RNA sequence: GCCCGGAUAGCUCAGUCGGUAGAGCAGGGGAUUGAAAAUCCCCGUGUCCUUGGUUCGAUUCCGAGUCCGGGCACCA
RNA sequence: CAGGCGCGCAAAUUACCCACUCCCGACCCGGGGAGGUAGUGACGAAAAAUAACAAUACAGGACUCUUUCGAGGCCCUGUAAUUGGAAUGAGUCCACUUUAAAUCCUUUAACGAGGAUCCAUUGGAGGGCAAGUCUGGUGCCAGCAGCCGCGGUAAUUCCAGC
């Protein structure tokens, strides 16, 4: 035996809409290999000490590297 | 001498062969004799007890399982 | 990107180690200008102004006071080809056992030799330590050799040919008996001093057609000391084999921990791998592995590192340590071992009970000959005559030993780099050897 | 800081007094018919037991006319019907204080493997409880000390999917089967 | 006058002769073992009638 | 890693630039005792820290090492 | 929050994530070492392996009959007894599930037990206090001993084997 938790939708474009992003990458729907959350954080606080426009062109610059 | 307060005590060494094990200035673990500040048995004025030597226990060492840290 | 090769520098004392290789490591960018003039200005006002390029390596205080190297001292350099870490080695014979460690953990050994009016024969001399030094340097492995005659310019005539070809005469010959072939060995006329000869050719010896080296896998030509950095061959190195590095030191550094560093001899060592130390018997598992001052994710073989363990004191491990793999086949201390032994110089005679100082990587202990097994021939181990009862120089035997303290050595065909040894009394190198079969204790 | 809970108790009470020979005796001899690995098994069923006749106790303290009696003094002899200690027409709270520690074990599922003929020993009923051959009504039990209640006593029986039954083979006799086919050819 | 001193510690655990534990058969652990116990002493009670031997006796 | 001083009986302490280390204390053996103590007889019981050098020879002369004590230094 | 050092008898990973729980903001969309997840973890708590069976065997009860003896079958127990082939999960390992992604757990296929060496320890055995006045060694020494006490050449107590 094995219990579980079903949901089934009216549409899939209802189902794209209100649904767990995770669930959906699980069909392969939308799926999104991103950065680390470290990487990002790394971003976010190398892109806080400069000003103006070049915040994008250095974190940008940085972050292959 | 106790490292955290400098104080000087005398610690018994129990079992047969376990002073050998035991050397000058070597960093022992101290107990106490089991009643609470008091001498224990026929050793007169000794309320101490030593457990580890050179962070070695003096059961293992006794029962042959480590040996007094060779350097 | 670059290859690292280990470069010890070796000779008598005062024979301008130190500011050869602190002037070379300053012109190839090794350090900031800024920083000369630093050491510049505080070299004068301690009344060692001689020493500004030496100052470089010379980083105790007593080193500094006192002029003289005491511990080796490593730093890095680009040869636009080689990723270098050079040694700064002891010249002194009171700290050859400094010299040794340093040695030990060397690719490539460049020999310096002061071309001066009554200096080289100080150096060159039964007393002195060059002779002893390119000795050294052939037992405990390094197999490339580069001369280079240094105080050029303090010769008489300064900047002379005739000084320059008699000391290549001369030093050739001592290191062909010794097992260096001159012919492949670069010799470059230098002044560490000024810098002479050491990036471009100097104007100083417009005699000096250059160096000429014949070698199998390369034959080499140049003029400048750093061509002859650059055609030193590239080492082959041991990665299949299970991990020995032997330890050089240990520090405590601020927010990192305990960070042994030493010379992978043999494997790969990665952060994440849990390691053992041995004689001590310490297990863990690194943290980092960082190589002057940069993050490494692999320390191939030949590459001289740092490497963070978790939970270990400084005192728990120690210089002579030899780091392993605990899953893979981990080093163990040896209770003996046997050794085939070529005794070069002993005044007497050798029999059971010696107890000379055996100098295996960067281990030093005075190991106790306890039994004369057997007398060998030399060029091939040809027995001879069984249990010697003694030895005298000149005679090659196997010998059983038993160290006294703790020690962690392993059998020359196995791995190589930590069987070779040199027996050192009477402050001279008694005899070498290498090591058969290790009886490792169980440790279980 | 932490969705957790710590809420937890121990479900044995130790001896006051470790070398008691007459004690000793009497819980080897437990142990030794309803085949409990360990005293610290005699001494579970012994709290429970304590503390189910504590609870009595102050119950036929209180008068019959407390609400508080009449609930709990119900639902006390339900809960000890249900589990099978209790006969359905013993509804006293006064029968309670005269259960006795083998009346609590009797009902243990190790014990019903081999008296509804399951096992031939006791030791041999912990060896099929523990090996996966026993469903109390479709779920197999794999713990010994499973307290079976009399809703579920009539349906004791081996798994559907053990060997001693409408089961595949053991591994080990499937190992002899493939020798038997290759010694055969 | 004092007969015992520090250079004789640990004196008769050197000299008593050294005899080797003999290769037997493992001891039955768990509920085997308590099962063991309960046919000892309970199911093969030999009478004695004139007093009891203890489990361990070696007389 | 560097430097300084020491290492002699079980303990302590002697010991001449080099002619084969003693003193006290302790201990052992015997007489005695149930066993001691006391008492009465006999006995160094030590690879001069280890090992090499040199010497006709080495504890005392010179090296190398170990331990102890003290001081200095060591930041991938 | 990790992590380091120091202090000490004394206390974990410089891990993964906003999916959950909820919070802030112009905000359904962003962020959150708050919090969750895994890692270390014999703090503590709960469940629970380390065999079971069958026959032969040898004592022993056992059940009945019979010269009291004795006999037959039968129930029960001690034997790395003599075996025998059954069973299984620790383990390894497809997938599958788990989950933000994983993990563990749960299931499953394969494999995986005889010295089933896949080998249970820690304390004790004069009394208090359950268990030897067995054997060897030492000889008020070495030790033990929470307390009383043991040890002075046949130690129920030391050191050992059983
Ligand atoms: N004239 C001249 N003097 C030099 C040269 N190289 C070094 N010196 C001088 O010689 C002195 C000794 O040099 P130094 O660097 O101490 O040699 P070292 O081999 O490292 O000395 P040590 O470490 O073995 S003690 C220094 O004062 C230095 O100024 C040189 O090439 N020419
Ligand atoms: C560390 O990275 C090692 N290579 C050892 C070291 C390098 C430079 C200076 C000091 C130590
Ligand atoms: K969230
Ligand atoms: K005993
Ligand atoms: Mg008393
Ligand atoms: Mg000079
Ligand atoms: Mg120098
Ligand atoms: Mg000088
Ligand atoms: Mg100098
Ligand atoms: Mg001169
Ligand atoms: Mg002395
Ligand atoms: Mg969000
Ligand atoms: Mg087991
Ligand atoms: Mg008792
Ligand atoms: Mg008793
Ligand atoms: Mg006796």
């Amino acid at each position: 035996k094995t219990t579980g938790f079903g949901m089934i939708y009216d549409s899939l474009d209802y189902a794209k809409k209100n649904e767990p992003k995770h669930r959906l990458a699980r069909h392969g729907l939308y799926e999104k290999k991103k950065t680390s959350r470290k990487q990002r954080k790394e971003r976010k606080n190398r892109m806080k000490k400069v000003r103006g426009t070049a915040k994008a062109n250095v974190g940008a610059g940085k972050k292959p590297k | 001498q106790l490292i955290k307060n400098g104080k000087k005590i005398t610690a018994f060494v129990p079992n047969d062969g376990c002073l050998n094990f035991i050397e000058e200035n070597d960093e022992v673990l101290v107990a106490g004799f089991g009643r609470k500040g008091h001498a224990v048995g026929d050793i007169p004025g000794v309320r101490f007890k030593v457990v580890k030597v050179a962070n070695v226990s003096l059961l293992a060492l006794y029962k042959g399982k480590k040996e007094r840290p060779r350097s | 990107e670059k290859t690292h090769i280990n470069i010890v520098v070796i000779g008598h004392v005062d024979s301008g180690k130190s500011t050869t290789t602190g002037h070379l490591i300053y012109k190839c960018g090794g350090i900031d200008k800024r920083t000369i003039e630093k050491f510049e200005k505080e070299a004068a006002e301690m009344g060692k102004g001689s020493f500004k390029y030496a100052w470089v390596l010379d980083k105790l205080k007593a080193e500094r006071e006192r002029g003289i190297t005491i511990d080796i001292s490593l730093w890095k350099f680009e040869t636009s080809k080689y990723y270098v870490t050079i040694i700064d080695a002891p010249g002194h014979r009171d700290f050859i056992k400094n010299m040794i460690t340093g040695t030990s953990q060397a690719d490539c050994a460049v020999l310096i030799v002061a071309a001066g009016v009554g200096e080289f024969e100080a150096g060159i001399s039964k007393n002195g330590q060059t002779r002893e030094h390119a000795l050294l340097a052939y037992t405990l492995g390094v197999k490339q050799l580069i001369v280079g005659v240094n105080k050029m310019d303090s010769t008489e005539p300064p900047y002379s040919q005739k000084r320059y070809e008699e000391i290549v005469k001369e030093v050739s010959t001592y290191i062909k008996k010794i097992g260096y072939n001159p012919d492949t060995v670069a010799f470059v006329p230098i002044s560490g001093w000024n810098g002479d000869n050491m990036l471009e050719p100097s104007a100083n010896m417009p005699w000096f057609k250059g160096w000429k080296v014949t070698r199998k896998d390369g034959n080499a030509s140049g003029t400048t000391l750093l061509e002859a950095l650059d055609c030193i061959l590239p080492p082959t190195r041991p990665t299949d084999k299970p991990l020995r590095l032997p330890l050089q030191d240990v520090y405590k550094i601020g927010g990192i921990g305990t960070v042994p560093v030493g010379r992978v001899e043999t494997g790969v060592l990665k952060p994440g791998m849990v390691v053992t130390f041995a004689p001590v018997n310490v297990t863990t598992e690194v943290k980092s592995v960082e190589m002057h001052h940069e993050a490494l994710s692999e320390a191939l073989p030949g590459d001289n590192v740092g490497f963070n363990v978790k939970n270990v004191s400084v005192k728990d491990v120690r210089r002579g340590n030899v780091a392993g793999d605990s899953k893979n086949d981990p080093p163990m201390e040896a209770a003996g071992f046997t050794a085939q032994v070529i005794i070069l110089n002993h005044p007497g005679q050798i029999s059971a009970g010696y107890a000379p100082v055996l100098d295996c990587h960067t281990a030093h202990i005075a190991c106790k000959f306890a039994e004369l097994k057997e007398k060998i021939d030399r060029r091939s181990g040809k027995k001879l005559e069984d249990g010697p009862k003694f030895l005298k120089s000149g005679d090659a035997a196997i010998v059983d030993m038993v160290p006294g303290k703790p020690m962690c050595v392993e059998s020359f065909s196995d791995y190589p780099p930590l069987g070779r040894f040199a027996v050192r009394d009477m402050r001279q190198t008694v005899a070498v050897g290498v090591i058969k079969a290790v009886d490792k204790k169980a440790a279980g | 800081p932490v969705a957790r809970s710590w809420v937890c108790r121990k479900t044995y009470v130790t001896p006051r007094r470790p070398f008691e020979k007459s004690r000793l005796d009497q819980e080897l001899k437990l142990i030794g018919e309803y085949g409990l690995r360990n005293k610290r098994e005699v001494w579970r069923v012994k709290f429970t037991l304590a503390k189910i006749r504590k609870a009595a106790r102050e119950l036929l303290t209180l008068d019959e006319k407390d609400p508080r009696r009449l609930f709990e003094g119900n639902a006390l002899l339900r809960r000890l019907v249900r589990i099978g200690v209790l006969d359905e027409g013993k509804m006293k709270l006064d029968y309670i204080l005269g259960l006795k520690i083998e009346d609590f074990l009797e009902r243990r599922l190790q014990t019903q493997v081999f008296k509804l003929g399951l096992a031939k020993s006791i030791h041999h009923a912990r060896v099929l409880i523990r090996q996966r051959h026993i469903r109390v009504r479709k779920q197999v039990v794999n713990i010994p000390s499973f307290i079976v209640r009399l809703d579920s006593q009539k349906h004791i029986d081996f798994s559907l999917r053990s060997p001693y039954g409408g089961g595949r083979p053991g591994r080990v006799k499937r190992k002899n089967a493939k020798k038997g086919q290759g010694g055969a050819g | 006058k004092v007969h015992g001193s520090l250079a004789r510690a640990g004196k008769v655990r050197g000299q008593t002769p050294k005899v080797a534990k003999q290769e037997k058969k493992k001891k039955k652990t768990g509920r085997a073992k308590r099962r063991m116990q309960y046919n000892r002493r309970f199911v093969n009670v030999v009478p004695t009638f004139g007093k009891k031997k203890g489990p361990n006796a070696n007389s």
